[PDB]
């Protein structure tokens, strides 16, 4: 989820944006 | 540099921005 | 996240791609 | 008719179809 893809590692503004909703 | 890597606080208050007025589930544990 | 998106939602090529990595 | 959710096993069949050799991370 958001926690490996963005804090464990580095997430893109799209990868991020694949969050919202 | 710039720590890059998003967690904890940082990261809510990130999807809180990107998210806008869509808003978003933050979900840590999955 | 991928859950709520293609879960219980339904979701698109690029949205499941986005989790990969 | 017909269902297009993706859930539980058929969404980790999914992601290993689509991320193939990129892999991936999954938690249910």
């Amino acid at each position: 989820g958001i926690v490996e893809q963005c804090c464990t590692s580095i997430c893109s503004l799209y990868q991020l944006e694949n969050y919202c909703n | 540099f710039v720590n890059q890597h998003l967690c904890a606080s940082h990261l809510v208050e990130a999807l809180y921005l990107v998210c806008g007025e869509r808003g978003f589930f933050y979900t840590p544990k999955t």
